[PDB]
């Protein structure tokens, strides 16, 4: 048994994966060796990095998130580590590498409870980073920044500085232009998200946000009495953020709705 | 008591074969009684004329399709692409209004049909609908146009050239246009006033009655537009299917029962002007479009337009 988990992980680092996955995660110390091995492997890799060993990337990642959803004081050390290295490699531009990376950080931070003091500002750089870049991708790298960013909204309770939501929710932000996406599954997460910022407890960190929200509603209401000659109204309720924009008819009335 | 009804037609009866024949069997059920209504219908495929003349003349939503009075499309059947209705139907109301159903026009199915069986077959399906369209023009006072897409941009040609083909201070009767299988965006007040100017500029020299009747306005469809929204509100209807977390529980449109029974309603007023100078009975209407038909048939206009191409 303890041998013949290495079968596993190598057959597994090689459309099958989900048949092996399940049977290693269903078969069930020796799991920190094991994960010092392949921690030492991937920091190697980026530090000789600096091109053909993006496929061993990935495969680590995949099989390091799979041995530890088959399931504390080093998960804020690995988390970490793990950002950096993904973010030291900027030169490659992966998607799988991310993708993975995304899903073995959102099951670690959901496997704790928000009752500690890990690091939060690294976690809120690496996902700022990765959102500003997240416009022209694949939907499968979508998906898992989302339910990644979901993650981070739950675990971290009453630590999320305001400065953040209040980013979150500006036309810089690429969620605003992302929930256009034509996919159904994109939108339902997104709403997901909005859910779950709405959701907190902390009035002042939950007032910004409702805020920029009834800003950005009253800007749409705005252009669209604008829009057959007629002034605007609701002036108690306005933003600064929103001062001058210009949203078509259509989208602003799909704004209103989705607000 | 001897004013008893002449007969209730339990169902339609076919006025032309399917070899273009006139067929002389509509008479027993005609009197001689003037000033009487005929309508008559231009479509595709699958348009559903048969099932708005079933819903319009003798029928109901409520009654199954298998028992409509026009012989409609089945599920078993869409697979194969095939017409369903072939020739034009006869069918006369309890309220002495005549209705006519036709064939679908540049139909594939009947081009595929006709293969296995001058020059091409392809102008010689072009002038039978030239000559049912003509006929239909010369012969009714209301002509209804369903479609199930907007912006065809054929269907308006092929009505344009159909008015300079018919036999013979002219009379052009009535068009009325219908929307089929509308979608919840087309009852939008934008989406409205597009269709509208579309419509009004792709008939700029129609020279046919497209304007100033059957107004949907005025049927209290859209009870806070005002009337002068539209320039020129012609005569459009829509009919939409038959009877989501951002808009739970909003159809966006009214129920098809109310908008079946509205056009119901519309269209059973519509004028009846006189075809000729001459009054017309329903069996001298009758010999008038037997004359027409045959007529048509051997005509010259028809023959060239077919020839040159
Ligand atoms: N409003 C509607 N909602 C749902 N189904 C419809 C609607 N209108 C028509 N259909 C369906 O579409 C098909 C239309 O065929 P139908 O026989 O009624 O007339 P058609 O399209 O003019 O055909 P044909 O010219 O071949 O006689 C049928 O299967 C009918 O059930
Ligand atoms: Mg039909």
């Amino acid at each position: 048994f303890s041998t013949n988990f290495r079968d596993t992980v190598d057959i597994l680092v090689g459309s099958l994966t989900q048949q092996v996955s399940g049977w290693l995660q269903s078969l069930e110390a020796f799991s920190t060796t094991l994960l010092g091995q392949f921690l030492e492997d991937m920091e190697a890799y980026a530090e000789d990095l600096s091109s053909v060993s993006l496929p061993k990337l990935a495969a680590l990642l995949r099989v390091f998130s799979t041995v530890v959803r088959s399931i504390a004081y080093v998960t804020d050390v690995l988390y970490r580590v793990m950002r950096c290295v993904t973010a030291a490699n900027q030169v490659f531009f992966s998607e799988a590498v991310l993708t993975a990376a995304n899903e073995c950080v959102g099951v670690l931070l959901g496997s704790l409870d928000p009752s500690m003091t890990i690091h939060c500002d690294m976690v809120i750089t690496y996902g700022l980073d990765q959102l500003e870049n997240c416009q022209t991708c694949g939907t499968d790298y979508i998906i898992s920044v989302l339910n990644l960013l979901t993650l981070i909204v739950e675990q971290i309770n009453t630590k999320l500085p305001s400065s953040f939501v209040e980013k979150l929710f500006i036309p810089s932000s690429k969620l605003l232009f992302l929930r256009y996406h034509k996919e159904k599954e994109v939108v339902a997460v997104a709403h997901a998200v909005y859910q779950a910022v709405l959701s907190l407890k902390n009035i002042p960190v939950l007032e910004t946000a409702y805020k920029l929200i009834l800003g950005e509603m009253t800007c749409a209401l705005n252009n669209l009495l604008h829009s057959l000659q007629l002034p605007e109204a609701c002036s108690e309720i306005k933003h600064e953020a929103f001062k001058n924009h210009v949203f078509n008819v259509d989208n602003a009335k799909f704004v209103v709705i989705f607000d | 008591a001897k004013l008893l009804p002449p007969e209730r037609m339990k169902h339609s009866i076919k006025l032309v074969d399917d070899q273009m024949n006139w067929c002389d069997s509509a008479i027993e059920y005609l009197l001689d009684q003037t000033d009487v209504l005929v309508v008559g219908v231009l479509g595709l495929q699958g348009t559903g004329k048969s099932m708005v003349m079933s819903l319009l003349s003798a029928n109901t939503p409520e009654e199954d399709q298998r028992t409509y009075v026009f012989r409609a499309q089945s599920a078993e059947m869409k697979e194969r692409g095939g017409n369903q209705t072939s020739g034009i139907d006869f069918f006369i109301t309890q309220e002495r209004i005549v209705f006519l159903d036709t064939q679908p026009i540049l139909s594939p199915s009947i081009l595929d049909h006709l293969i296995n069986n001058y020059n091409l077959p392809h102008t010689y399906v072009e002038m039978q609908s030239l000559q049912i369209a003509a006929f239909l023009f010369t012969v009714c006072h209301v002509v209804i146009v369903v479609q199930d897409w907007f912006t065809d941009l054929s269907l308006y040609r092929f009505l344009q050239t159909a008015e300079m083909v018919k036999p013979s201070t002219e009379y052009y009767p009535h068009l009325v246009f219908l929307q089929n299988k509308a979608r919840r965006e087309d009852f939008c007040p934008r989406k409205l006033r597009q269709m509208h100017l579309m419509i009004d500029q792709l008939m700029a020299h129609s020279h046919l009655r497209y304007k100033g009747t059957l107004s949907m306005l005025q049927c209290n469809v859209f009870p806070g537009l005002p009337p002068d929204f539209l320039d020129s509100e012609v005569n459009l209807f829509l009919v939409p299917f038959m009877d989501f977390s951002l808009l739970p529980g909003y159809r966006g449109h009214p129920s098809f029962q109310s908008l079946v029974s509205k056009l119901r309603s519309q269209v059973m007023s519509m004028a009846r002007p006189q075809l000729s100078h001459t009054i017309l009975t329903e069996k001298n209407w009758f010999h008038y479009a037997a004359r027409i038909w045959d007529g048509v048939r051997k005509s010259s206009a028809l023959a060239e337009y077919s020839r040159l191409l």
